């Protein structure tokens, strides 16, 4: 019973492929890949070899499929728009321009719904919104002429948007929702023309629904996009994947549920209240999930499959309405992006190394004895590391309580205690000898008065100016400055530094002179770039404390 | 340091780390107290002591007689304690009794 | 210390305040090794009347429950400090209490020596283990060929501490246990507590055997009392002492109050002829001068029909009547004791002359018409 | 190993192969590709399929060498590949590469008929691109071109092989230098000259805009890190004479480091705490892939063939977590333990997402206290220089600061993480104006200091 | 506002019951021996006392004093203060089939 099987492996660059762009799709029996590449692949999946791989030009970003009519379209990045009969008359085939159609060559997304071609292309500043006709019969396959246009005037430029077809009951690749949850975003205009809607993720976060039925125009009659297109949320951050649940569940399945994913980890899920006034509400939640979010999909009955950048975790809004917190365990797969799933719960990934797998989620005698070491091995190793943990966590701990000291003091020294008397240094001007000259020197006593230890990352910064006027003439030395480090002080002690200020040329020595200290705290020294100072205090010396009679 | 006038709260100097170019050569390349004693004669040593002061017959004077050249003597004549702790000029301490 | 300068530091080290003025906390509260986050703030002033107080999920679901006390106590606390200081014990309340939840052994030591303890003992012997390895159970046989267990339940420290011995068995077990001591040492002292009270196994074994045992049905290990039945609608009810159990028993009489007075007499003029050298029924039998059924009634046992509330038949002319609609329990009731009683539990419900409420016994849905 | 009865083994998408050329008899030997896969009922490798492959000529001196998965350009698919070395005792070496498919058909590409027998870093690269040396010459033959190369460049080993972004195929041989293999020969931010000397084998983690982050080992057995030039945490190594790397994922967040030596060992290092969470002495043979099916890589260890005349028998597998596998009642006391396995496990993961916090609270409060005593660049940028036996640093100001009513001092403070000592430390401060060209006209106000160098070249550094 | 749940209400029925009847005034404590005897006839033969002994102990908040204070208080001092009474008295009556460690933490408080 292996729930992983490995079909076939595939060209990585090194730091792992690319996230948004590879994609993975499932018809009845064959699967559909592309890697971010130039190249497109088809997988028999009873044996999982490949029948046929497409060299297009220059990377697919993007793939749909049409069972009915039996095509497959895709997205050439800087090209259009090509597309591929599955029988289609070395394994490798290379596409002939031929197959192309609507080379618009500036196109970054786009989806398909039962009869119609919605694309988005990206023109300057401004992107733009497009939609097409598709022959229904079975012709030359054909875009035919464009119905409709837009203008996303809320978007102003690597992230590819993302569309999503949310049609109604009654009335297609897409998500059919429920009717009381249509009502609540379309409005009555949606639900009264039966109107498909289509939701627009765009890299820049925000996520515009347009209304298609309300979508025709022309050269006479041009799409005004402030009436047209409008907009449900606004995510911070990029958007990764639009979908819709089934919670509740107590094809065609009437959704309930919208979800839409940050790059970031916002998951964003909203339900149909009708609640507490007799009226219907939107339930909005905005979840934090961790982690970079790389792919999403959605399985049956409110399970939503993601895949961080560590493992492909899972999360459940199944059951007040949906979840008070989103709570998501791993089921210890990798990083795979481009996840896809197919319900029977058995989905479809490209594991992030480059593989594609299949993963297929759900006593005896003296073997017993083996078991039993086993799991003992087991345990003592998982151990060992969650021993080291602990220690690790106890120094981020020492760090922070350090770190508290650090604030505690800082904000009784800009505090006005009416008393200066954190921590105090005075200084006091003295006489000594050296070699046959009177020296001057000043004593830099710190003093420790309250409680406060200055332990490891501190340290004094005392700064002697000779005289305060600036000159025609910059003089050799318009201060020095001395930097201590201050280690433990403790409570109570008390530290001494002796300076000379004192004649060494000329035996001349202009006063006022200023002698300042100030204390500097070191972030990093515990464990932009910052630390902070702090005014101790300012002596001057005014020649009366140089006299000596 | 301790027995010092001031009794003041002076930190203690501990003397540099082995070398500044010790420290260099190992990152470029990576027990009881040591006692002395003499005795003599307390005749010998009354004729060759004081004379001088009160001098509490011989341990006290003694040891004030070996540091009258030292600068904290006339402390160690006050206090009278015949026996004293201090810090070295290198650093390490000394304890000298008699 | 007294002031909030350096005591709040040294109560509350992971609460950082943000802010200069300090009214922002952010950090981490402690409790049991375990660190909690959570963000206070304060309004302009000091006054904890009104100010913010959010936290992780992890401690809302742990003070689960006492939501109305903290929000009291942020009204009621006077100082910030005291606040902390008392969420810091109501948070390790509400741990020790669910306890269940919230724990992990130290492996290295813990599973494997447990392992190696088991095997020290011999694998016939464990006979249970829980999924959280804490409660395990042992056998032991006396001579006679009497199955005994005991249950341990253990700590996250097993070795360091005392492991909590529960037994059947009447007296007292006591377990000398040390920090060198292991399963072994305290099961060899276990099988030296049963040997010791063979004794009076062997007395409650003969009588649950040879006479009828009426009101310890399936009677226990634990179990001093034998009420034997005796004759008809008459019982003798029997304690015996354990350090003595051959020695003479407490007994007396229940039933009718004419049949029961000449067999006091007798016993009273019989009493000196105890002997505590034969067995007890060999005893009893020729102080009191009669024998015993060897179950006249196997079937028709005294099912207890007496009110199960208060236990009287012949309260205030009033019958057992009103009854459980139950197989399992089909208990008799009086309408007053019963009528007491389900006026006082809280799932109760009173229509007009009728309240419906739980079985006590049972707890399954009964009804009472006044 | 290295011979016509004996074999070499692979691992491919989670199964081993074992190529076997297996002198066979009317015929020459042939290539027999065994494919097994591991049950985890019977705990063994059983044969899930077969492949042969006949050379074509009776001639002997047939030998396996060099066998890895590789990426053929054609498609983008993963493939096993064989290298034979083909000797008709001529002083004329063959050397055929073929490439086996999911059919478990072979596809030779290159014929390639040298003259003289190679011994040296052979090293198969992702287009199916053979290249190797002898006397400090490179060569290599693509399979895309067909014809032999000459590496323009002069190197003596060719440490790291392999296709960095953007720049098609690569080598590291001297570490500043880093070729192209199409338009032969930055070398900013490698690793230093100064490590140059001691590292034997390097192994490229991820790329961006260049800025390499890599891991290397040395010859003092030590295995070290760097992001862009930095070597943080090193590592030490029990046994010695290290050959190569490989990296293990194993579950979430986990990463391992294989590393093999010369005298038939082999380590794993826990990444996080560049420490030893195992040594392993013996071992015909090391595997790094998802044997199990658990959709985490395990590492399969063959041990030594004095056990058996058999291959594939007396292995390991390992993650090195729960998954450990290998060659009187007690069933109540079990699910106990599978408990307290997933409790332990579970008990991890939370303790990583808690230590993640902690970080992101004392961040949180740098920034907090940064803010808390507090925009316009007041000073452009800073420059140091060594005179003789002075250190000067000074810094270039701009409009906003004004000298004529500030008095402007700087000064110098040591890391006291390196002085576990306290002297002083003295700075002179000048201000230096000069005018540029009043031959408005610009200013020049800079503000520098002056120090003793030697009281702080204690610790051969400082910052 | 006013409504308080019984606080025996979170333990093993067989307890609840128990500590139910006892709650009915002096003949509260003759009560509890039916009880026992009524628990020896039921499927569970044997009664956990060592469970009854914890869960006895096992703290709760209360506001009492002047206002506002937070105090801790063990089961036995929070239920009805004739349960009180006639909970010892049948322990006093039934002392010999207990666990003496259990006791003795009930007696401490
Ligand atoms: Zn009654
Ligand atoms: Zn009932």
């Amino acid at each position: 019973a292996p729930r992983v099987r490995y079909l076939a492996g595939f060209c990585c660059p090194l730091g792992g492929l690319a996230a948004g762009k590879p994609r993975v799709l499932c018809h009845e029996a064959e699967v559909f890949l592309s890697t971010g590449s130039e190249l497109v692949y088809v997988y028999d999946q009873e044996g999982g070899l490949l029948t046929a791989a497409f060299r297009f030009p220059d990377q697919v970003w993007h793939l749909e499929l049409l069972a009915p009519r039996r095509l497959l379209y895709a997205l050439c990045a800087r090209r259009g728009l090509y597309c591929l009969s599955l029988d289609h008359p070395s394994p490798v085939i290379p596409v002939d321009p031929d197959a192309c159609i609507l080379p618009d060559a500036a196109l970054c997304a786009f989806t398909l719904l039962d009869s119609v071609l919605v694309t988005l292309v990206q023109g300057p500043a401004r992107w733009k919104m497009q939609l097409f006709e598709q022959p229904c019969p079975g012709e030359d396959p054909r875009p035919g002429g464009q119905i409709g246009e837009v203008e996303l005037s809320s978007y102003t430029p690597h992230f590819l948007p993302v569309l999503c077809s949310v049609s109604p009951s009654g009335s297609s690749g897409g998500f059919t929702l429920e009717d009381a949850l249509f009502g609540l975003l379309f409005g009555a205009d949606a639900t009264l023309l039966q109107s498909p809607v289509v939701l627009c993720g765009l890299p820049d976060g925000q996520l515009c629904c347009v209304i298609l039925k309300a979508l025709v125009t022309s050269r006479s009659a041009p799409g005004d996009p402030n009436a047209l297109v409008k907009i449900l949320h606004h995510l911070e951050e990029p958007v990764i994947f639009i979908g819709a649940l089934k919670t509740e569940p107590q094809e065609d399945v009437h959704c309930d549920c919208l979800v839409a994913f940050g790059h970031h980890g916002r998951m964003l899920a909203i339900k149909a209240s009708w609640d507490e006034s007799g009226k219907l509400v939107p339930e909005l939640r905005e979840y934090c999930l961790p982690g970079p979010v790389l792919c999403a999909a959605c399985g049956g009955g409110g399970r939503v499959y993601h895949s961080t950048p560590s493992d492909l975790c899972v999360v459940d809004l199944s059951r007040q309405p949906e979840e008070g917190p989103g709570g998501l365990p791993p089921m210890l797969c990798p990083a795979s992006l481009n996840i896809c799933s197919v319900v029977s719960t058995k989905l479809l990934a490209l594991s992030a190394k480059g593989r594609l797998m299949t993963c297929s989620l759900d006593m005896t005698t003296e073997s017993a004895g083996q078991k039993i070491k086993e799991l003992l091995s087991g345990i003592g190793n998982i151990s060992e590391r969650v021993s080291f943990l602990k220690k690790a966590v106890d120094q981020r701990n020492k760090a922070l309580t350090s770190l508290n000291e650090a604030m505690n003091v800082s904000c009784a020294l800009l505090s006005s205690g009416t008393g200066p008397r954190p921590i105090s240094c005075t200084t006091s001007t003295t006489w000594s000898r050296l070699q046959t000259q009177d020296v001057l020197m000043a004593t830099c006593v710190l003093e420790n008065s309250s409680s406060f230890s200055l332990d490891q990352g501190w340290t004094l910064c005392i700064q002697v100016l000779t005289s305060s006027c600036a000159l025609d003439l910059d003089s050799a030395c318009s201060a020095i400055t001395y930097t201590i480090p201050v280690d433990q002080l403790g409570p109570g002690a008390r530290r001494e530094v002796t300076l000379p200020l004192g004649p060494g040329e000329n035996g001349g020595l202009d006063l006022p002179v200023t002698v300042s200290c100030t204390l500097f705290y070191s972030l990093r020294e515990v464990v932009e770039q910052e630390g902070v100072c702090l005014p101790l205090s300012r002596h001057t010396v005014d020649m009366l404390q140089c006299l000596r009679f | 340091p301790g027995l010092a006038p001031p009794h003041t709260r002076a930190p203690s100097p501990l003397g540099p780390t082995r070398d500044p170019v010790a420290t260099f050569l190992e990152t470029c390349r990576e027990l009881p107290p040591s006692v002395a004693s003499i005795k003599v004669s307390a005749e010998l040593l009354r004729a060759a002591l004081k004379d001088g002061h009160s001098g509490v017959p011989l341990c006290c004077a003694t040891l004030q007689w070996l540091l009258a050249e030292n600068a904290a003597v006339d402390v160690v004549r006050a206090r009278a304690l015949s026996s004293i702790q201090g810090v070295a000029p290198d650093g390490a301490n000394v304890h000298l009794i008699v | 210390m007294a002031v909030t300068e350096a005591s709040l530091l040294r109560q509350c080290p992971l609460l950082l305040p943000q802010n200069r003025s300090k009214t922002v906390y952010e950090g981490f509260i402690s409790a049991q090794g375990r660190d909690f986050h959570l963000r206070i703030v304060l309004p302009e002033d000091l006054q904890l009347k009104n100010a913010r107080l959010l936290c992780s999920w992890q401690l809302r679901t742990i003070l689960s429950g006492y939501h109305r006390i903290v929000q009291q106590r942020m009204q009621h606390s006077p100082d910030l400090m005291s606040f902390m200081m008392e969420l810091k014990m109501l948070l390790e309340v509400a741990l020790k209490n669910r306890q269940e939840l919230y724990a992990l052994p130290p492996p290295p030591q813990f599973y494997s020596s447990l392992i190696e303890e088991i095997g020290t003992l011999g694998w016939d012997k464990l006979v249970y283990a829980d999924t959280c390895f804490s409660t395990i159970k042992l056998k032991a046989e006396d001579a006679s060929g009497r199955e005994h267990l005991i249950t341990l339940k253990l700590k996250a420290k097993y070795p360091a501490e005392s492991p909590d011995y529960f037994v059947d068995f009447p007296v007292p077990f006591c377990a000398s246990w040390t920090p060198q001591s292991s399963l072994i040492s305290i099961y060899s002292q276990f099988l030296a507590a049963i040997e010791s009270l063979k004794a009076f196994w062997d007395v409650m074994d003969e009588i649950d055997e040879k006479t009828w045992v009426l009101e310890p049905e399936k009677p226990p290990r634990s179990a001093t009392a034998r009420r034997i039945a005796l004759g008809n609608n008459v019982s003798i009810n029997i304690e015996v002492d354990p350090r003595h159990p051959t020695m003479l028993p407490e007994c007396f009489f229940l039933g009718a109050d004419h049949v029961v007075k000449p067999l006091g007499i007798k016993l009273s003029r019989n009493i000196h002829l105890w002997d505590p050298e034969n067995s007890v029924l060999q005893n009893l039998k020729d102080v009191l001068e009669i024998d015993f059924p060897a179950r006249a009634i196997l079937e028709k046992s005294d099912f207890t029909m007496d009110c199960g509330i208060c236990y009287a038949y012949q309260l205030d002319g009033t019958i057992p009547d009103q009854v459980c609609d139950n197989s399992q329990c089909g208990q008799p009731f009086h309408q007053i004791c019963l009528y007491e009683w389900l006026r006082g539990l809280l799932t109760s419900r009173q229509s007009f002359n009728i309240i419906f409420g739980e079985c006590p016994y049972c707890s399954k849905p009964i009804t009472l018409k006044m | 190993m290295s011979s016509n009865e004996q074999e070499r083994l692979l691992c491919y998408n989670g199964e081993v192969l074992v190529f076997q050329l297996s002198k066979g008899n009317t015929k020459t030997p042939i290539l027999h590709v065994r494919r097994m896969v591991f049950d985890r009922g019977t705990k063994v490798f059983v044969q899930k399929s077969t492949g042969f492959f006949t050379i074509k000529e009776e001639n002997s001196h047939l030998k396996i060498m060099c066998c890895n998965c590789v990426s053929d350009f054609r498609t983008g698919i993963n493939l096993p590949y064989i290298v034979i070395e083909k000797n008709k005792k001529n002083n004329v070496f063959e050397y055929f590469l073929l490439i086996l498919h999911s059919t478990n058909k072979f596809e030779m590409r290159l014929s390639f008929k040298l003259g003289y027998e190679m011994k040296d870093g052979l090293r198969v690269l992702n287009g199916p691109l053979i290249l190797w040396r002898h006397v400090k010459a490179f060569f290599f033959i693509s399979s895309q071109t067909g014809k032999v190369v000459s590496v323009s460049g002069n190197f003596s080993s060719i440490q790291w092989a392999g296709e960095i972004e953007n720049l098609g195929m690569v080598l590291l041989g001297l570490k500043e230098c880093c070729l192209s293999e199409e338009e032969c020969t930055s070398d900013i931010y490698i690793i230093p000259p100064a490590y140059s000397s001691v590292v034997t084998y390097v192994h490229i983690c991820a790329t961006e805009i260049l800025r390499i982050s890599l891991i290397a080992l040395t010859r003092k057995n030590q295995l070290i890190s760097f992001q862009n030039g930095t070597p943080k945490n090193v590592c030490q190594l029990p046994f010695g004479d290290p050959c190569a790397v490989q990296l293990m994922d194993s579950g979430g967040g986990n990463l391992f480091f294989v590393v093999s030596f010369i005298s038939n060992n082999a380590c794993a290092v826990w990444k996080e705490s560049f420490q030893v969470a195992a040594k392993w002495e013996k071992l015909s043979l090391v595997l790094i892939d998802d044997f199990i099916g658990s959709g985490t890589e395990q590492v399969l260890l063959l041990f030594k063939d004095s056990l058996n005349s058999d291959c594939l028998t007396s292995f390991k597998i390992t993650d090195l977590g729960k998954i450990n596998y290998s060659s009187e009642n007690r069933y109540l006391v079990v699910p106990p333990l599978e408990t307290g396995l997933k409790v332990c496990f579970s008990s991890f993961r939370e303790l990583r997402q808690h230590l993640l916090l902690k970080e992101k609270i004392i961040s949180k409060s740098y920034k907090a206290l940064i803010n808390l005593v507090q925009s316009e660049q007041l000073v452009e940028k800073i420059w140091y220089r060594v005179i003789d036996d002075s250190l000067v640093v000074g810094v270039k100001t701009t409009s906003s600061l004004k000298l004529s009513l500030n008095d402007v001092t700087l000064s110098l403070l040591m890391d006291q993480a390196h002085d576990s000592r306290f002297r002083l430390l003295k700075c002179q401060n000048r201000v230096i104006k000069l005018s540029t060209n009043p031959f408005k006209k610009e200013c020049v106000q800079i503000i520098t200091a002056v120090t003793s160098l030697s009281p702080l070249l204690t610790f051969s550094k400082f910052c | 506002e006013g409504v308080e749940p019984a606080p025996w209400a979170q333990l093993e029925a067989p307890a609840r019951l128990l500590l139910q009847a006892l709650q009915a005034g002096p003949e509260g404590a003759r009560r509890g021996l039916g009880v026992l005897r009524a628990l020896g006839s039921r499927g569970w033969e044997p009664f956990d006392w060592g469970r009854l002994l914890e869960a006895l102990c096992r703290e709760e908040p209360v506001v009492q004093g002047p206002d506002g204070r937070l105090e801790l208080k063990p089961l036995l001092l929070r239920l009805p203060r004739i349960c009180q009474r006639n909970l010892m008295s049948l322990l006093m009556a039934v002392r010999p089939s207990l666990p003496e460690s259990g006791l003795l933490s009930v007696l401490q408080i």
